[PDB]
């Protein structure tokens, strides 16, 4: 019996913490073989390309392009104009404006109001 | 640093020297191709904590994958040379 | 810039009496200089000025009046 | 990416990650340069709380100590002329009203 | 704002160091606080004062540092105190130079940290100021001798626990005489600006025999 | 590092990894020795009272409750050697580490300097020139159908054979190249 | 040997240049170089006019 | 402290506040009120260009301070007289504003006291 | 020096006390000044002598300029563009004197500042009320012209406020 | 020139847990029936110039007769001298 | 001002009746001598302007922005020699033919001294701009991102050509002097309202304001070298120049205007800022930082104070300088790694180690440290600012802070780290590029020593 450790988004569980892991059945062998097995299968084609002799350039890799293809050039055709993303768009991009012309608008006419009264103390600036 | 370069007559008189220290190894018995399970008689922890005075003794930790499959004293002793770019 | 030292392996290293003496001889200055200036300036960690006792001042000077004038 | 395996063999060592394997959307988040999410010693929640109840203690005993101030029992400090009136601000042609100082 | 600012960071700063295992990391924490004192200092009408502690927290926080660094590259690039044991007789020089840095950094009387603390901390006690930021800074002067005591015993003298391959090396010149100039700072340097510079603030002359020495039994 | 990761860790792997983290961070805990060596045998007398343990099940049902002890005391500033992943000089000398390539850039006057040492690289360029050839049919031939279950390469089976796959393990640039 | 010419061509020549530039150049201009007043003291006497400042009130002397 | 202890756990108008002080007329106490005397003038006061904080009623001890200062430099132990003299004065500044906290704060009581005995003459 | 105007650049008289040694203890001020300037003046000064001379065995001069007035924007037809010109180049030279005649009072203040050392809030009263006064003027004369600032816009702003000043005294006049 | 002439490691046989705090450590287990391996390996750290320790106050105080002797003497100097 | 608007005519039949391996040798020389002539008009008076003739005037606005459109042509076919090696003859002196009729579109642009002239070449800068990004473009996008790039500067464009010949029916006279003296103020109306609508908008978009600069990031990634240089140099500072000389006609109606366009250029900084944070491509980093800088600009512009206009300019030419070099050491990576990739080239300063000293110069250029004259422009434009209102300092902190974030996030990622393994094409900085990067330095650390050439005309 000790305390507690709570996961959160930013502290992640531990892997010993895991209880899916102790968990085990054969059909999570049989995933964790065939992983490995993809994962070699790419060590061992990266591995080929990499010792040639031959090679005198870059290894284009495909998960690399594929990143940078669906990060920037794969968005506005998958787009599409749901609630969600309507409201999202429409606060995210009007609400500051509105709030920093409000807040700019007000200490302009707070400042105008004091010069046309006078009351301001301008003295020294000269340079504006 | 200032270090002196160390050769594998030194790395293996250090290994010989901490596992001669080691009580649970009788010293004539002990050799450099002798192995740790089977012509000692050592438990898995026993090897471990083998491992941990190695490291203890040169300073650096051997990752645990690695560690586990070092069986005999001329394994760890190539293992460290390889580790540390020892030429002779 | 110094002399050679060999390592020891688990024995006390080399020590030259070069630095042996110049370290007593600054532990020595140091200590030297800490009682000189106890002796000649005291005043800097004890005080030289008393501190007066607010209630050991008689009411002659304090200005008060025996609670009838005003 | 902090909390990947650092003593696999990858292929981008630095970047801990290897050729042919799908990238995180937000690789560029997670860099070991930026915002990492490996497991604390202490829960998030435990120390979010303790640091917020550390700096709400110190903000709140800073105001009572500015409420209940320490000094000496002492007056306020004299000033021979005038309470040095002109040597600070000047406006010599005033002549302020005075001020004496009560010899005790 | 400023005392406020200083008092909150010299206590935080000294309450982290007070339980670091690297010495790195606990001399930073050190010159935090000292920042935060003097930034306390700033914060009671005190500028003056304030500068002369940052010319003798100079000296002796330079001479702790190297001294650090000369510790580390004996050990072969070793940082944590629980490595490094009985160096005491080991590197006689270096621990001489960091017993003295230690006793200028806590003030011990007639030394360069002597001169700016205790009259910080002098100043401090009589100044229409907040009472937590004085309780915190009589705080972080006990947290300060605390983490002196702490780098002093893990590091110089129990028994050894670097790896057996003994490297201990201190005869170079180079190394002896940066150490030995910046410990005859530390030793004289206080004592000489002291003395030396026009009086620009009007002295505590009158305190209390408790209120005079408090920092004496803090540390 | 050097070796290849297995599909999984079996409960003996398990065991010995939380051992090991358990005697580091107990250490880490003690730091005068003799404390280190009673604490870390007493650590090893309540190890081995399951040793000789039967079933899988509560066998399992341990090795849980010992991580979340470990997690709950695990001193969060452990002891770190100097170029682990964590330690004060892990990466330091990754600056300077340049690839071998970068000489056949070097200018000819470059060259000049040092002939001895380039006639050797020429040779060792040679060697892996005729070494590939062989290496790529070697682990055409070796292969399973769908590619390896494992990266794990074999050795060489021939006189004339070297490993498959080694221009780039023995050259190294160094551990501290300078 | 080496100190002296370090000395001549490291702070020689880099001290004639400097005072020859603010000498005859940067104080030709005015207030470009400005002094703070030198304090004077009563018993002091000044070199230009040769009068002297009058001491002070003979205060009470004790302790 | 013990001031502050009474201050804030006691009655808080039976002690005094040090922004309000003086609280009381100066001739409350006596009716001679002697007068303190400034030793340096404007002129070499301005002159020596002290300090605006410097300019106390115990500026001539640091004028003298300074002249030994600025004349025997090189020997900066040479004088000890004048420094020590300064000292003493500002100890007698501060034993006067201590004499003057003090006074206020019986006068306070004495005045509190009265107080208290005509509102219980007028009640019985 | 005659390099510059002594009127337009006041300066004290500038009194520094005598040295009045009470110790028989020799100073290493004097000397190191002694030896500075052995090493370092005399040097300079004969190098500057030799630059001197070789300036004065080839003399030749140079002039300021003068400018004549042109009417002012005040006096200049509604569309007559070319007396628009001539007075707002006029216009301009003056905003460029008139700054330059602020500049000169900020180094009076600035150089005040430095040389009155600690009372140098008492013995700077005067500079202070001259800045204050030469700033209010050119705030009047030239501030929130804009960046298109032209004689027309400042004329504009004079006559506002003289009709606000007009009504205002009319107002107190009849009250 | 560097450190390179072959040192040599002492005799395993010189190492011996007699004389260190070790022995309480294996009374503490022998009690509760435990032997520790390796307790021998450690026993360098207390054999040499390790064998010794200095105190806290006796580390502050590390120049402390000498120091003192120069200021008596210092003192009895000042006082011969003045008192002429 | 004929005097270099004749040799620059006069570069084209030496361009095209050279040698078929001696063209860049003469492009570059001529190109260089020239711009030696035109350093000529630095020289500038206090009062009004250089008035050379009825069609061509100079100012000190006009004279450093001339300097620099002279300066780039050299840097321009400097790193252009290098990806056209395998072009036809005539192809290379078509490209060279582009960039010499952009280059005299410009010096004739920066002259105007009439409003309708000033538009049509300003227009005119269009069409050579648009050939080279979409014919000498490596990617297939080039054509979308030229269309963008058309069209956008021409729905702001069209519309203000229909306002200027308005005011000429209004006034009688475009000609800058006459407007100038002539100026009346706009009263508040719908017509005086869709008026400066129509005057501004058209240099809102190729500044670019925030909210019309997506053709930016397209135009910029899929231009090649030269194109990048002179669009981020040069061909953004004509929406400034032309702000600057069309808003002493909009008066008093720019301070009820200001408003809508303040928002989106303040708030538009931090965001561009932080999309810099967030960036896989180099060059379109690159891209969003110069809308971050322009829309600094256009707060300094809409302010309209002297300290504005001086900031204004200055950081119009230092934004210019350093954008070219960071573009330029963009694409001496891409030479190499043909990728476009931040991520996948790492460690760059273990093998390239004066390449990484230049990136580092230009970093620290971009992140505004002093005593550059970039930071001359952000400070006097920060102050400007602050007079106009208080609470402006927060959104000018947070974006320096970003700057700096994003500055040295690209320096760190390039330059620093473990070099990626499986690259070995990567051959030692040629003469060429490291001539290029002291060329475009240079300039900028003696510009620091004089500044008052480049503070434009209320200095
Ligand atoms: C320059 C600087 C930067 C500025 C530029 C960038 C920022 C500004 C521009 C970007 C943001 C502006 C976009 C405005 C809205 C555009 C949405 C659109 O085009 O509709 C197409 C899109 C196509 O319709 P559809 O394909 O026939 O139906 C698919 C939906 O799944 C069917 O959904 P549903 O039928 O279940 O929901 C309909 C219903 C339900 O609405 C809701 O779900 C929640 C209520 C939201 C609005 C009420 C509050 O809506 C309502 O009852 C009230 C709507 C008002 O319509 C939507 O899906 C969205 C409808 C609701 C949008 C709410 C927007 C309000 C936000 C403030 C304005
Ligand atoms: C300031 C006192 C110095 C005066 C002496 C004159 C020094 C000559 C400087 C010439 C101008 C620099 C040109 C930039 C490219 C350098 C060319 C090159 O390839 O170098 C390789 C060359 C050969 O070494 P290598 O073995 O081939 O190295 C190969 C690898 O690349 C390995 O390369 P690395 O790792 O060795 O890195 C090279 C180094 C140098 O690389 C740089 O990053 C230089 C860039 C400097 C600033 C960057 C832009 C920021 C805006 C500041 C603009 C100020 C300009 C002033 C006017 C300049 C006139 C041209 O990088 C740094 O150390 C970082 C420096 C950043 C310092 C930040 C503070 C700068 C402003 C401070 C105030 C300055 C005015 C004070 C006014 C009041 C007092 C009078 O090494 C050098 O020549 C280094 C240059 C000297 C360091 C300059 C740093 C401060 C000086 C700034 C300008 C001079 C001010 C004059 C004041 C006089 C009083
Ligand atoms: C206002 C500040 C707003 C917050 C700034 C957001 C910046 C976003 C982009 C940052 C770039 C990412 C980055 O820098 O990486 C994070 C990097 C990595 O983490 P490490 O702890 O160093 O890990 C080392 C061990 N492995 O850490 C950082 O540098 C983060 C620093 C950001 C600080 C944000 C919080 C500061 C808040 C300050 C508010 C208080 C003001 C003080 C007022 C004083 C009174 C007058
Ligand atoms: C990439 C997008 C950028 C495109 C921006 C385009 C918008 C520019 C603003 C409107 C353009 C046309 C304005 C008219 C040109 C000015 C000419 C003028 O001043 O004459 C006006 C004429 O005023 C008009 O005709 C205005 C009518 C506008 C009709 C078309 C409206 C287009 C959309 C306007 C709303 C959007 C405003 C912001 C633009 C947002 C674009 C992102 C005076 O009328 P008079 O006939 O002379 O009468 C005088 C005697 N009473
Ligand atoms: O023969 P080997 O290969 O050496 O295998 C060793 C072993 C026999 C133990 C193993 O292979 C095995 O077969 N075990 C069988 C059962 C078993 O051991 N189950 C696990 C027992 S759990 C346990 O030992 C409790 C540990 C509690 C202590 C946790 C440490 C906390 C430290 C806190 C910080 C200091």
């Amino acid at each position: 019996s000790f305390p507690k450790y709570k996961p959160s988004r930013l502290a992640t569980l531990p892997a010993t913490l895991d209880p899916a892991e102790y968990d085990i059945s054969p059909e999570t062998r049989k995933a964790q073989a065939e992983r490995l097995a993809i994962r070699s299968r790419l060590k061992r084609e990266y591995l080929l390309q990499y010792n040639d002799p031959n090679r005198l350039g870059v290894i284009e890799d495909p998960a690399l392009i594929r990143w940078t293809y669906a990060r920037s050039a794969n968005i506005y055709p998958n787009f599409r104009p749901t609630p969600k993303t309507s409201l999202l768009g429409a606060l995210f991009g009007i609400g500051p404006l509105f709030f920093w012309y409000y807040v700019f608008k007000t200490d302009r006419d707070k400042k105008e109001k004091l010069i046309q009264e006078g009351k301001l103390d301008q003295t020294f600036n000269i340079s504006y | 640093s200032d270090a002196p370069p160390l050769t594998l007559e030194a790395i293996k008189d250090r290994v010989l020297y901490v596992l001669k220290l080691y009580d649970k190894i009788d010293p004539e018995k002990l050799s450099v191709n002798s192995h740790f399970m089977k012509d000692l008689g050592l438990d898995s922890l026993d090897q471990v904590e083998i491992i941990m005075a190695m490291e203890d003794e040169f300073g650096f930790e051997i990752p645990d994958i690695d560690a586990e499959k070092l069986m005999c004293p001329q394994e760890i002793v190539d293992y460290i040379a390889d580790k540390k770019d020892v030429y002779e | 810039g110094g002399v050679h030292i060999e390592p020891r392996y688990r024995q006390f290293p080399q020590l030259t009496r070069s630095q042996l003496i110049q370290a007593e001889f600054f532990s020595a200055t140091m200590w030297f200089w800490i009682l000189w200036r106890f002796w000649h300036d005291s005043d800097a960690v004890l005080g030289h000025f008393p501190y007066p006792d607010p209630s050991q001042w008689t009411d002659e000077e304090l200005g008060i009046l025996p609670d009838d004038e005003d | 990416q902090q909390e990947r395996d650092p003593w696999y063999d990858w292929d981008h060592p630095d970047l801990r990650l290897n050729w042919g394997e799908p990238i995180h959307w937000d690789l560029d988040m997670y860099i070991r340069n930026r915002v990492d999410t490996s497991p604390t010693p202490v829960s998030w929640n435990t120390m979010c709380k303790h640091l917020f109840g550390f700096v709400a203690f110190m903000l709140f005993m800073f105001w009572v100590g500015e409420i209940y101030p320490s000094y000496q029992p002492v007056g306020p400090k004299q000033y021979p002329y005038n309470d040095l009136y002109l040597e600070r601000g000047g406006d010599p042609t005033k002549e302020p009203e005075p001020v004496v100082h009560y010899e005790i | 704002m400023t005392l406020c600012l200083g008092a909150i960071t010299t206590l935080f700063t000294a309450l982290c160091a007070i339980t670091q295992n690297d010495i790195k990391k606990i001399v930073a924490f050190s010159t935090s606080s000292q920042l935060g004192l003097m930034m306390v200092t700033i914060g009671i009408n005190q500028p003056h004062l304030a500068f002369l502690h940052i010319c003798m927290h100079a000296f002796f926080k330079a001479m702790l540092f190297m001294c650090s660094g000369s510790i580390i590259h004996s050990l072969n690039d070793e940082q944590d105190i629980r490595k490094m044991g009985g160096l005491y007789k080991a590197m006689p020089f270096t621990t001489t130079a960091l017993i003295i840095g230690s006793l200028a950094l806590t003030g011990m009387p007639y030394l360069t940290g002597f001169y700016s603390k205790d009259l910080i901390i002098e100043a401090v006690n009589m100044s229409y100021t907040n009472a937590w930021a004085l309780l915190m800074t009589l705080i972080a002067t006990s947290l300060t001798a605390a983490y002196s005591t702490r780098i002093i015993f893990f590091a110089f003298l129990g028994k050894p626990r670097f790896p057996p391959l003994v490297l201990i090396n201190e005869n170079n010149p180079l190394l002896i005489n940066s150490i030995k100039r910046l410990l005859i700072g530390s030793i004289f340097a206080g004592f000489i600006i002291s003395n030396n510079i026009p009086p620009m603030t009007v002295p505590n002359t009158t305190m209390p025999l408790y209120m005079k020495m408090t920092a004496l039994i803090v540390t | 590092a050097f070796s290849a990761p297995a599909a999984y860790l079996t409960h003996q792997q398990k065991v010995l990894r939380l051992y090991k983290r358990a005697l580091r961070h107990l250490e880490s805990w003690c730091v005068h020795r003799d404390k280190y060596r009673y604490f870390a045998c007493l650590m090893r007398a309540r190890f081995d009272e399951h040793k000789n343990e039967k079933d899988m099940v509560k066998a399992t049902q341990l090795l849980r409750q010992a991580e979340e002890e470990f997690w709950y005391g695990q001193h969060p500033q452990p002891y770190i050697f100097p170029e682990s992943p964590g330690g004060t000089s892990y990466e330091r000398y990754e600056c300077y580490k340049v690839p071998e390539w970068c000489l056949d850039d070097w200018h000819p006057s470059e060259k000049a300097m040092y002939p001895d040492y380039f006639a050797k690289r020429e040779q060792w360029k040679r060697l892996r020139r005729e070494s590939w050839e062989r290496e790529v049919k070697q682990l055409q031939e070796e292969t399973p159908p769908g590619g390896p279950r494992t990266e794990a390469l074999p050795p060489a089976r021939k006189e004339g054979d070297l490993p498959p796959l080694w221009w780039h393990i023995v050259t190294r640039p160094r551990e501290r190249p300078m | 040997y080496r100190h002296s010419i370090f000395a001549v061509t490291h702070v020689l020549i880099p001290v004639w240049i400097i005072h020859y530039y603010l000498k005859y150049h940067v104080t030709a201009k005015p207030y470009t170089v400005v002094e703070r007043k030198p304090r004077i003291f009563p018993g002091d006497t000044i070199l230009e006019t040769g009068e002297v400042i009058p001491l002070m009130k003979e205060f009470p002397d004790q302790h | 402290g013990a001031h502050l202890a009474r201050r804030y756990l006691g009655d808080a108008s039976k002690e005094p506040d040090p922004l309000r002080m003086p609280t009381f007329p100066p001739d409350y106490g006596f009716p001679e009120r002697k007068e303190r005397e400034m030793v340096a003038t404007q002129q070499e006061m301005n002159d020596a260009q002290l300090m605006l904080q410097q300019r106390d009623y115990c500026a001539h001890y640091l004028i003298q301070l300074l002249k030994c200062k600025r004349d025997s430099f090189p020997n900066f132990l040479a004088c000890k007289h004048e420094q020590h003299d300064w000292d003493y004065c500002e100890h007698l500044d501060y034993v006067k504003r201590m004499k003057e906290f003090e006074r206020e704060r019986r006068l306070l009581q004495r005045k509190k006291r009265r107080e208290q005995r005509e509102a219980e003459m007028a009640r019985g | 020096p005659d390099s510059w105007d002594k009127d337009v650049y006041p300066e004290p008289p500038r009194r520094t006390p005598a040295p009045a040694p009470q110790t028989s203890l020799p100073n290493p001020v004097t000397y190191l000044t002694k030896i500075f300037d052995l090493l370092v003046d005399r040097p300079v000064t004969l190098a500057r002598e030799f630059i001197e001379q070789q300036h004065a065995k080839n003399r030749y001069y140079y002039y300021h300029r003068e400018f004549r007035r042109v009417p002012d924007i005040t006096e200049c037809e509604e569309k007559d563009i070319l007396c628009m010109f001539e007075a707002e180049m006029q216009w301009r030279r003056d905003y460029k004197v008139d700054q330059e005649i602020v500049n000169i009072i900020q180094e009076r203040l600035k150089a005040c500042q430095q040389r009155e050392g600690e009372s140098y809030r008492q013995n700077c009263a005067k500079e202070l009320e001259q800045f204050t006064q030469v700033s209010k003027a050119f705030q009047d004369r030239y501030s929130d012209l804009g960046a298109h600032y032209s004689a027309r816009k400042c004329l504009a702003k004079q006559k506002q406020r003289m009709l606000a000043e007009r009504k205002a005294a009319k107002e107190a006049a009849a009250a | 020139e560097h450190g390179h002439s072959k040192m040599e490691l002492p005799d395993y046989k010189q190492w011996k847990i007699e004389g260190t705090p070790l022995e309480t450590v294996q009374e503490k287990l022998a009690a509760r029936g435990l032997r520790d391996p390796w307790g021998r390996n450690e026993a360098w750290r207390y054999s040499g110039g390790f064998a010794n320790n200095v105190s806290f106050v006796g580390a502050l105080l590390k120049g402390f007769k000498w120091g003192f002797a120069a200021f008596v003497v210092a003192v009895g100097a000042e006082y011969y001298l003045e008192s002429q | 001002m004929l005097k270099i608007i004749i040799p620059t005519t006069m570069l084209l039949p030496m361009t095209w009746m050279s040698k078929h391996n001696m063209i860049w040798i003469n492009a570059t020389v001529h190109s260089l001598l020239i711009s030696l002539i035109s350093l000529s008009l630095l020289n500038q008076l206090g009062e009004n302007s250089l008035n050379f003739s009825l069609t061509f005037f100079s100012d000190s606005l006009s004279a450093p922005l001339l300097v620099l459109t002279t300066w780039l042509l050299p840097l321009m076919l400097m790193a252009s020699q290098s990806h056209l090696s395998k072009e036809t003859t005539t192809r290379k002196k078509l490209y060279i033919t582009m960039l010499i009729l952009l280059q005299l579109f410009l010096i004739m642009t920066f002259t105007a001294t009439e409003l309708i002239l000033f538009y049509i070449l300003f227009e005119a800068t269009l069409v050579p701009t648009l050939i080279i990004i979409t014919r000498w473009g490596n990617q297939t996008e080039r054509l979308n991102a030229g269309l963008y790039f058309l069209f956008y500067t021409l729905a702001g464009s069209l519309p203000l050509l229909v306002a200027l010949v308005y005011i000429q029916n209004t006034t009688g006279s475009l000609n800058f002097l006459i407007i100038h003296y002539w100026s009346h103020p706009l009263s508040n109306s719908w017509s005086n309202i869709f008026m400066w609508l129509a005057c501004i908008m058209a240099f809102m978009v190729k500044m670019p304001l925030y909210g019309l600069h997506l053709w930016l990031p397209k135009a910029h990634v899929e231009a090649p070298i030269a194109g990048s240089m002179v669009l981020a140099a040069v061909l953004l500072k004509l929406g400034g120049y032309g702000m600057m000389r069309i808003t002493t006609i909009l008066n008093p109606l720019t301070n009820y205007m200001a408003y809508p366009f303040l928002m989106l250029s303040m708030w538009g900084m931090i965001m561009t800022s932080s999309i810099c944070l967030r960036q896989t491509d180099l060059k379109s980093l690159i891209a969003y930082s110069s809308v971050s800088h322009m829309a600094l600009v256009i707060v300094a512009i809409m302010i309209q104070t002297p300290w504005s206009f001086m900031g204004a300019t200055a950081l119009m030419i230092a934004h210019g300088l350093t954008s070219s070099m960071l573009f330029c050491l963009a694409n001496t990576n891409y030479e190499r790694v043909h990728s476009r990739t931040m991520i996948l080239a790492r460690g760059l300063q273990t093998l390239l180690p004066l390449m990484a000293t230049w990136w580092l110069v230009a970093s620290l250029t971009n992140l505004a440290l002093p005593p550059s004259i970039n930071l001359i422009g952000e400070l006097f434009i920060i102050t400007a600012s602050f007079s106009w209102s208080n609470i402006t300092i927060i959104l000018m902190g947070m974006n320096m802070m970003i700057t700096a974030l994003y500055s040295l996030y690209m320096l760190i990622t390039t330059q620093r780290g473990k070099y990626t393994h499986h690259i070995n094409n990567i051959k030692p900085s040629f003469t060429r590029e490291n001539a290029l990067m002291a060329l475009h330095i240079l300039p900028l650390l003696l510009l620091t020593l004089n500044p008052k050439m480049i503070l434009g005309p209320l200095y």
